DNA sequence: ATATATATATATATATATATATATA
DNA sequence: TATATATATATATATATATATATAT
């Protein structure tokens, strides 16, 4: 079917690094709208907190009118695996910055914050050492948060999936990490990284002309005095930054990339209760 | 110990002649001198408020909203936060008075962020056209501390775009140009025959026309194909919320055709595929026809100036001409009260400044010595001489610089300086002043 | 773009190290210096700027309580509303720092008008304990626009009496004397033995007295027959509304007594008549202690004083006698620091006022003369000699009265008189000057 | 049985001149103990909006706390005359102020605020005509809002009933209709003047030490210009209402005693229906 | 008499203009 | 092509004491 809130990208479903981005109120949508990119960036508008998901069957938060729209804006499902990788193949190890790297023949690099494929580095001329698939550590393998497997067939309309709430409901309520207990019934995200959480500036300094952002009010405090003369505005919100600033932050990104615990099962029964 | 007798009736009435002074301040009926609904005027006045000290700084929605009970509103809260969310952004007003820094909405999505995240102030479009506010009528009760109105130069009820229903009332405006309205306030104080003010939608890409009275206000677009079409624009009533579920939505439910969303920074936009099952007229009359009713392309508008005028009663308008006409005599009369007291005033400010000179040019040369007397006795002494009334409290008593020979001359130049303000005061009409202040709206 | 990998751990803890720093702002645990909870600390700020250019006006409560979200207050206005409501009255209060014009409760019943209603302001209590509020520390987070604390002269936390429960803490002090706190501040200043401040409930005509550090709150009673007795004061803790309704009552409710209304302009009153059914012990002693303990008339409090330092930790004392001797060694502190500051100031302005009437004798003599030299010429001029150094800007720049005869002896005798307070400044001592602020509160 | 709100007055059951005070909210309960003549005056608090009570319905309407409470203090009961009128007896008539006045030997002629009964009048010297009863103008009589028929046997626990309601709520939904409305139900309280209506200025004006009130706003914008120099507060409740200005209403007050007209079943219905 | 509660005159830190340099589409 | 601040600079005015005075205790 379709979604009424949802702003679809235009090559959603396609093979890009298309996104969709979960703002907290129907308000800050309308800035998204004016900001994104038609080819990548989606969207769609969370009007409060949306309901805890851990613990209930998958009816009851079927129930739920925005989970439900996200199960079908993002080609998920609950229960099924969001996607499958590529069958495993030869082993191949390299040197990426004085450290080794053990990876296949299909996997992702993620370098300079741009994923390449395992072909493009072969093609660029880079050494690849061939090991036997016995011979390979399979724990030190998955230990590299860099490397991650592409993906042979994939049922999600978008690549990632980014977070975008307000900095003064960290806590007097949550919209976050509830979010995030909702999408850790399909690991394989996190594994690989693809829900996100862009940071909204805390503190935004507007020296003379240029701007200069701070993600804590620790950083600005410590960088307060080095600082020329500045004028600064706290960001408590989406809705408190302008058309400029939310376009700087959309097109220019900072993902606060979500990786979830050898035990991310018992420390989501702390918070929920 | 008293006992009066009162009868139920003198009970009755009172108890729902209560009712009606809480109502005449909540109609939602503009005035017809400044545009301003009464919870808009409490708006402003806190905002002015506010801006004493900073006027550039943004103050939080939230604090614009709340101090506006004190100042003898009487509704909620929400009331002020969701009129100051409206006044201050630039889609809905093609004059805003209020700036905002923050998500106060568009076009393509008409909702404000929270009030404690926007963040607004009174803008330069305020302080340019709201003038003579001290001259602003006294309201008759003593709890309304804004005025009765304030003194726009020219009747900013148009600029914006008015729409409010009261209880057996209802008014309608449609937003005029700033310029066409300015052309004709200054046909209006001049004599001139006034011709209708055009009237154009802020942030608007399509076209207006006016037959029968009524505008129809029509969305442009553009063709590239037999049948791919690019909508461009689209009339002003509508926003992508309800723009995409009341047209484009019910026609890909019919199945005629498929859309992708456009809608950027510049504005609307909806790309449109046709269908087989979509029949194309061949004649291009027809088509274009078929197209603006299909589409919702084409938005009728009928305009009921219902406007509180300067009497505070209830005066419904012909036409914008009339209102502009009316507006043009009180205003006229208004600016006239400014130009008098201003007269007085500045007549006042050159006698003073021409005695502070002569005092200077006279304790120059020795004339009044203030050695070797008491303070006590020099008043007493300068309050002889017939120009050093009132003035000597402010002749002895300013600073000792002024005893120079530079500063002895910047004195005169500013006793000659208010002669030629009296000079331009009084020897100026309502009409100059008018014209003067009406050049200055760019 | 960048890929922070942020784990879900820090997620949590970042977002649990946000609820242990929206909880610790109300932490209902009064400070240890002001005796302020931070509510309290908000509304007595929103108080005080709002009165400013009046001290004696009465703002509503409305406002008190809305302006106090601008101020850094995370929390609901009515919490304001409460703090103000309570913090205004003299019935809860032995040393109320907020003033009350309008119907704020009583012993009888407890409950104030609604907030629009009442107005409040700081009383003279505030303004004549609470001082040195220049030196306040500034508050960690920028947005607590009021201070750290505020700095009273005597420990305020005992003199009005708290009750806070919070999670996993709790502090409960019982109001004292302001006359035994003051000389309990004095003992500790001189360094005397601190006597234990004797506990005084407000407008409480009972007794109280201590046994095993607990306090037995007693009510007093008269007989006027073998039958009738006369309740003519009932424990703090009581009200009308609940001393009715849990002992007279079931007291009534048995056939026991037959009783009457006798409250007022004095407090409570409730005179009793008694039954056959009750039976009255003959023995003096039992008749009086089964009234004692039938009547409600005991009550036992136990005192438990967890109060936040001036480090910001949260501190338990046994005995409020070394609450006394750290708030004084802290208070102390501060003062040497209003020592200090007053000193280079005083010492700088009897420079400054040295300088003026240095300039003022010397052109009534006529040794500088400011005839003809223009102004950035007897600028430099005055720069030269080195008493005028940085004084030129405010040198010449005050008024012309000052070169009369009888303002020119005047300023010599600033002069002498700010030399004076340097020098009494410079030879005082925290003990001189926190003593001599302390005979200033009755 | 007993009311928990409601003060009791020690006179009240008795022949005095005892009164109600059905206050709006609980806060100025406080200040009626504290204020009020322990011998004469009562108390009741109302902390609530409009009571209804014109849709009849007797038992619907007893359903409410505060109509049954009010039932229970007042002595009243529904469907039943609040009290019996004495007998008809022998007629009189006299000059009164020059106003030619008829009454019967067993009525109360209110004089400079006080009710003064047929006997006192007739044993302080006034002169009296007697007149035949068919030769009495009864409507005449009835007309005469000076003079009230002596009560033979009464069931009022109280001899008056005096309202008590903010200025900031009229108009905008009260008591003071409703509580009307409610008493309509025993029009022989109206009838003699029973239910009563204490003034609350609107203005009260500190003239120095001394105060004047103004009860309303016309009252004080006539009378301000020729008043010295003052300080004026809006008394928009009770609750702004200072102890003493309390009492000075209370003790000394000024009563808009509720007159019902010839349609007062008709009037109701405009209002509340 | 005893503060004390009001009226009243004073230096001083803003709010308001007062001049005028600084630069983005 | 204008812009826009923008930085000292005046200013006059709304303050926070200091103190004269009629006053209740």
């Amino acid at each position: 079917a379709k979604v009424h809130k949802h702003i679809k990208a235009n090559l959603c479903g396609k093979d890009a690094d298309t996104t969709l981005f979960l703002t907290e109120g129907d308000s800050a949508i309308g800035y998204l709208i004016d900001v994104r990119d038609k080819e990548l960036h989606g969207g769609y508008p969370l009007r409060g907190k949306v309901l805890n998901s851990w613990g209930m069957s998958y009816a009851d938060m079927l129930k739920n009118k925005e989970l439900f729209d996200i199960c079908a804006i993002t080609g998920l499902v609950l229960g099924e695996k969001a996607f499958e990788e590529k069958e495993d193949g030869e082993w191949f190890t390299f040197e990426l910055n004085g450290d080794t790297i053990i990876v296949n023949e299909n996997d992702e690099v993620q370098i300079n914050g741009k994923w390449i494929t395992v072909g493009e580095l072969r093609k660029n001329l880079m050494k690849f050492v061939k090991i036997d698939s016995s011979s390979v550590d399979m724990k030190k393998y998955k230990l590299q948060n860099n490397v991650r497997r592409s993906i042979k067939s994939s049922s999600m309309n978008y690549a990632n999936v980014a977070i975008m709430t307000d900095a003064d409901h960290d806590g007097l309520g949550s919209i976050y990490p509830s979010l995030l207990g909702f999408f850790s019934n399909w690991p394989e995200l996190f594994e690989q990284g693809r829900i996100r959480f862009v940071k909204t500036p805390v503190i935004i300094a507007q020296v003379g002309k240029k701007q200069e952002w701070f993600y804590t009010v620790a950083e600005y405090e410590s960088a307060k005095d080095a600082l020329p003369k500045h004028s600064i505005r706290y960001i408590k919100g989406l809705g408190s930054l302008e058309k400029s600033e939310y376009r700087e932050m959309i097109q220019n990104p900072v993902y606060d990339v979500v990786k979830l615990p050898e035990n991310w099962k018992e420390l989501f029964e702390m918070l929920m209760g | 110990m008293q006992l009066n007798n009162r009868d139920l009736k003198s009970i009755i009435d009172n108890e729902a002649l209560a009712y009606a002074m809480y109502t005449v301040e909540n109609r939602a009926i503009p005035n017809m001198i400044d545009g301003f609904k009464p919870v808009q005027r409490f708006v402003i006045a806190r905002a002015l408020d506010l801006a004493r000290g900073n006027k550039d700084k943004f103050h939080k929605l939230a604090s614009i909203a709340g101090g506006v009970a004190d100042l003898g509103y009487h509704h909620g809260e929400n009331s002020a936060q969701d009129a100051g969310a409206l006044m201050a952004n630039t889609w809905n007003n093609n004059f805003p008075l209020l700036d905002g820094q923050g998500n106060f909405g568009s076009r393509t999505v008409q909702k404000a962020a929270a009030s404690r995240y926007i963040f607004a102030r009174v803008s330069k479009n305020f302080y340019n056209v709201y003038k003579d506010t001290e001259y602003a009528p006294v309201h008759q009760d003593k709890e309304h501390i804004p005025p009765a109105f304030y003194l726009p130069i020219i009747p900013t009820v148009l600029l914006n775009g008015v729409s409010g229903i009261a209880t057996g009332y209802a008014t309608y405006i449609l937003p005029h140009s700033v310029s066409s309205v300015k052309k004709a306030v200054l046909q209006a104080l001049q004599g001139k025959k006034v011709t209708k003010p055009k009237v154009e939608f802020p942030e608007f890409r399509g076209e207006v026309v006016e037959i029968d009275g009524q505008y129809e206000i029509r969305g442009t677009y553009k063709f590239t194909s037999r049948t791919q079409m690019h909508i461009t624009e689209i009339p002003y009533k509508y926003d992508r919320e309800t723009y995409v579920s009341k047209i484009l939505d019910p026609l890909e439910n019919k199945g005629f055709i498929t859309w992708d969303d456009a809608c950027g920074e510049h504005g609307f936009g909806f790309k449109v595929k046709f269908r087989k099952e979509y029949s194309l007229s061949d004649n291009e009359e027809e088509r274009h026809a078929k197209i603006m009713k299909d589409f919702g392309l084409i938005e009728r508008r009928s305009q009921n100036i219902t406007v509180i005028n300067e009497k505070g009663k209830l005066q419904v308008y012909d036409n914008v001409v009339d209102l502009i006409k009316d507006f043009v005599e009180v205003r006229k009369t208004y600016v006239q009260k400014r130009i008098d007291n201003k007269i007085k005033e500045t007549e006042s400010a050159f006698r003073l400044a021409f005695a502070k000179a002569h005092f200077i040019k006279k304790v120059i040369s020795g004339e009044i010595v203030v050695q070797g007397k008491t303070r006590k006795e020099l008043t007493e002494e300068l309050s002889k001489i017939d120009m050093y009334s009132s003035y000597v409290d402010k002749l002895v008593g300013m600073n000792i610089f002024h005893m120079t020979s530079d500063e002895a001359k910047k004195l005169a130049e500013e006793a000659k300086a208010k002669k030629e303000e009296n000079e331009y005061w009084k020897t100026t009409d309502v009409v100059t002043e008018y014209t003067k202040d009406l050049e200055e709206i760019k």
